[PDB]
């Protein structure tokens, strides 16, 4: 149980004490890391790690709160806490070149939009895209796996919730600039055109479909007649 | 809309160490093609006067040698092919700019040197006498 | 794998004479010059004498690196007039044209 | 609307009274600190954006010759002077 | 009669290259050079060895590439940089000519000691000029 794992790593650290040896990054870091089981009980705990970070003088890195963004966001209802833990989050990184410091750091971003869109927040969307963009802060979205979901999750969010003529702004600056979209996005973007009310557009979703690879799938070529007809 | 927001600088840092004078830069740039150097001094005239350095121009005469070869692999003497290569020039003559600013300019027109164009840039440097040579020891 | 077997004895030549190079040009000094005796030079003139065949510069030909042909070379490409008017009439040498005026 | 930053610590350590002031320079490279610097690279490794990023990354590995030109560049005769 | 790269008429059947259609006295007046270098500039020096790499890649890229070269290749050298320009045909799979870009670029580069880089343009068939 937690309260008898959280009294073994509060002895190592006071042992670390003793022995006159100094906590580096990784220390926190891998608290909160194996803290992600325990999901509820260790939310307080790990906010008491982040803030003994601050006093210490150890900076949080977007690993450290990466860790933490897992953490809280466990399946159920984010309304209740994740909401307010990505907010100050966000406000604390505003504006921060970022070096890497842990091998986890490639991993935030991801996680970020990950809430943005379940939080279904497209204000706090441009505000971790924002980040990505100050800098070369662009260097942390991770490998292509991660790159390609970061983007669906963020272009999935914008046909959502923003205009229609913003949003087809994005659909071109984006693809295949930044990643190649999956069938589900092209099918988001329909479902935007449609909630629009501009359907001249989608003789051209047809034509871009298939120049991403999208000819042949069953869902997007239902969806298109569909809508057309 | 996917613009940057922030964009790191490259760092130049001012030394406290005096930079050096050029009186002269002669850019002599050579080349087998002739709209080749008229499109490389457009690129390098139009530079100099963006960063502000007095730049003339200027075609010294061209080179052009010649060798004459036999035409068959065997006998036929009085048969020959004649080659040639032709060497043309453009000279671009910078004044008064000072070390860092050579160095600047000097990177950003040699980096984008045409393939088939070479470049001989003489530099003229402005240096005070040595303090030794100033009045006679005898 | 070079052109021909003269084409080896050049390419043997040319390592041989590389490697005996300072050591020629140091007894070669010493008979040069109307200073040390006599005595001196007629054992330097010995000395280069005595040294492999192969080591004199003068039995280098500069053969095409191509072909091998002794004759009719352009040092500047190092290719006979055949290979090098080959590659030049297909345009595979910068700047080269045919020459007209 | 209390920001996470303000709470309880947890109290166990202190705060460091200034970072480590003299560095250990001679410390030996040792396998988990070779690596643990490559994870570190990792993290940064995209693939490059356009035609200045690989010159530039050319230009670190150098393999691309730094400009302006110097045609001595790599070259030194063992510090030798010009009265030697 | 001069035989010097001359493609000789035909039956009005054989479909040639601009290249090829072109005798060496339209060298520098219709035809440009396929490759582009200092050496032969006067006062210039290592034509012999620029030379003798140019022969190399123009062979080794006819063995790497077989069947797939549409036209003699485009040599180009900046600085220590080293662009080789080819049109290819559009038969070959594109994993194969991505794993033909990245080995030869990586070859060529550890043989002559520069950053080579290759550039392929695609052509469904090789273009015709005239047909003699
Ligand atoms: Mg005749
Ligand atoms: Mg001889």
């Amino acid at each position: 149980k937690f309260e008898e794992k959280w009294s073994k790593i509060l002895e190592l650290l006071r042992h670390m004490v003793a022995q006159k040896v100094k906590p580096n990054l990784q220390t926190f870091n891998t608290i909160l890391k194996c803290l992600r089981r325990f999901h509820v009980f260790a939310r307080s705990p790990a906010l008491q790690v982040l803030r003994e970070m601050k006093a210490i003088g150890i900076e949080p890195s977007l690993a450290t709160y990466h860790h933490i963004i897992r953490l809280f966001d466990q399946p159920g209802d984010p309304l209740k806490r994740s909401s307010f833990i990505i907010y100050d989050i966000m406000n604390e990184l505003m504006g921060k070149r970022f070096s890497p410091k842990d091998p986890d750091d490639d991993k935030f971003f991801q996680s970020a939009m990950s809430i943005c869109s379940s939080l279904r927040d497209l204000e706090l969307a441009y505000q971790v895209h924002g980040l990505l963009k100050t800098g070369d802060n662009w260097k942390f979205i991770g490998p292509d796996q991660h790159r390609n979901f970061y983007y669906s999750k963020f272009f999935d969010l914008i046909c959502l919730m923003e205009q229609i003529d913003v949003t087809l702004k994005w659909y071109e600056d984006l693809i295949p600039s930044a990643y190649f979209p999956h069938s589900q996005t092209m099918i988001h973007l329909l479902q935007a055109l449609d909630v629009a009310n501009r359907l001249e557009v989608i003789p051209k979703i047809w034509k871009d479909s298939k120049e991403y690879g999208h000819t042949f799938r069953s869902d997007l070529r239902e969806e298109i007649l569909m809508l057309m007809a | 809309v996917d613009v940057p927001k922030d964009l790191t600088k490259p760092v130049v840092t001012i030394s406290d160490e005096p930079d050096i004078l050029y009186k002269r830069l002669s850019v002599l740039v050579k080349g087998h093609d002739k709209a080749v150097l008229d499109s490389y001094e457009y690129f390098a005239v139009l530079a100099a006067k963006e960063l502000g350095i007095s730049i003339k121009v200027h075609e010294p005469p061209r080179k052009i040698e010649r060798f004459t070869l036999l035409q068959s692999v065997h006998i036929y003497k009085k048969h020959r092919v004649q080659y040639e290569m032709r060497t043309l020039y453009r000279c671009l003559e910078l004044e008064h700019l000072t070390g860092s600013t050579a160095d600047v300019y000097l990177e950003y027109i040699q980096r984008n040197l045409p393939e088939g164009v070479a470049m001989e840039v003489t530099k003229t440097q402005l240096e005070q006498l040595p303090e030794h040579i100033k009045e006679p020891i005898w | 794998h070079y052109v021909d077997w003269r084409m080896w004895r050049d390419v043997k030549r040319r390592k041989m004479a590389y490697e005996y190079a300072d050591e020629r040009l140091r007894i070669n000094s010493l008979r040069k010059n109307t200073i040390l005796p006599k005595i001196l030079q007629d054992v330097a003139d010995e000395e280069i004498a005595a040294l492999p065949r192969d080591s004199c510069p003068v039995r280098i030909r500069n053969r095409c690196v191509m072909t091998s042909r002794p004759r009719g070379v352009k040092r500047r490409w190092r290719l006979s007039r055949i290979v090098f008017r080959h590659l030049a009439d297909h345009g595979q040498l910068s700047g080269i044209q045919r020459a007209t005026w | 609307r209390k920001n996470i930053f303000t709470g309880k610590r947890l109290n166990i350590f202190d705060m460091m009274a200034v970072t480590k002031e003299a560095p250990e320079t001679d410390t030996s490279p040792s396998l988990w600190d070779v690596e643990f610097a490559k994870q570190l690279a990792t993290v940064n490794e995209q693939p490059l954006q356009n035609g200045f990023e690989e010159l530039i990354q050319w230009t670190k590995e150098g393999k691309l010759w730094e400009f302006p030109i110097n045609n001595e560049a790599g070259f030194d005769d063992d510090g030798s002077e010009f009265h030697e | 009669k001069n035989r010097a790269a001359r493609v000789r008429v035909s039956k009005g059947d054989k479909p040639v290259t601009y290249e090829e259609a072109h005798a060496p006295h339209y060298i520098a007046h219709r035809k440009g050079w396929l490759s582009l270098h200092t050496g032969n500039l006067d006062g210039e020096d290592h034509a012999a060895e620029r030379t003798v790499e140019d022969v190399f890649l123009r062979k080794f890229m006819w063995g790497t590439f077989p069947g797939c070269l549409a036209d003699q290749l485009v040599l180009k050298r900046r600085g220590n940089q080293l662009e080789i320009c080819a049109v290819v045909l559009r038969q070959l799979s594109p994993h194969k000519y991505y794993f033909l870009v990245g080995y030869s670029e990586t070859l060529l580069s550890y043989f002559y000691k520069c950053p080579v880089r290759l550039h392929l343009q695609t052509v469904p068939s090789k273009v015709v000029y005239k047909y003699l």
